[PDB]
């Protein structure tokens, strides 16, 4: 009954940790693409102003 | 945006500066080659002689 208590606790804990991993690179996703669209609609601001 | 478009105005006053200049003095020239006098001449020459 210890020992196969022992190895569930490993499990669950090392589950948890990598679904992080996952959680963490889809932010990195959206923060990619939200700054990569605030310079193409920055750019496009600027470019229109100067061209006024 | 707005740094790069005062620059620019700011650049085509001292372009406009640089027009005028060389035009005026050019004409300027003309003033003398129509305007110039021996009594005026010899003025020069007095003046200058006195102060030399």
């Amino acid at each position: 009954d210890l020992d196969l208590a022992k190895a569930s606790a490993t499990d669950q804990l090392k589950k948890a940790k990598a679904e992080a991993q996952v959680i963490i690179e889809q932010a990195n996703k959206r923060r990619s693409q939200i700054l990569d669209e605030a310079k193409a609609e920055a750019e496009q601001e600027r470019t229109k102003i100067v061209a006024q | 945006a707005q740094a790069e478009i005062e620059a620019e105005r700011k650049r085509a006053r001292e372009e406009l500066r640089k027009q005028v200049a060389i035009l005026a003095v050019a004409g300027a020239e003309k003033i003398i080659e129509r305007s110039v006098d021996e009594a005026a001449n010899s003025d020069i020459v007095d003046k200058l002689v006195a102060e030399l």
